[PDB]
């Protein structure tokens, strides 16, 4: 159940996603807070409800979300998203 | 925010 959505943002910075999730919260990193207009339709394909394992080349480490943080923080501006449907 | 989880 992936699906990429290939999120580059540039100039403006920030993103416009939330998540939360990881082995602190017992759980995997799902979008839960999702601005209009924001990445959700920036990227054509983003959409809370969605369960995230994956960014840039499918990476959610194990640990808390953060572990996805550490990936989406220092990668690029670019923000690949692989999601899967709880 | 300092735990772990996040806002992007």
């Amino acid at each position: 159940g992936i699906r990429k959505v290939l999120l580059l943002k540039e100039d403006h910075e920030g993103l416009g996603i939330s998540i939360t999730g990881g082995k602190e919260h017992g759980v995997p990193i799902l979008i839960s807070e999702i601005h209009p207009g924001q990445p959700a339709d920036r990227c054509g394909g983003l959409h809370v409800g969605d369960a995230i394992l994956a960014v840039n080349g499918v990476n959610l480490r194990d640990t808390k979300h953060k572990e996805a943080v550490t990936i989406l923080s220092q990668q690029r501006g670019e923000i690949e998203f692989e999601v899967v449907y709880v | 925010e300092e735990v772990q989880d996040t806002r992007l």
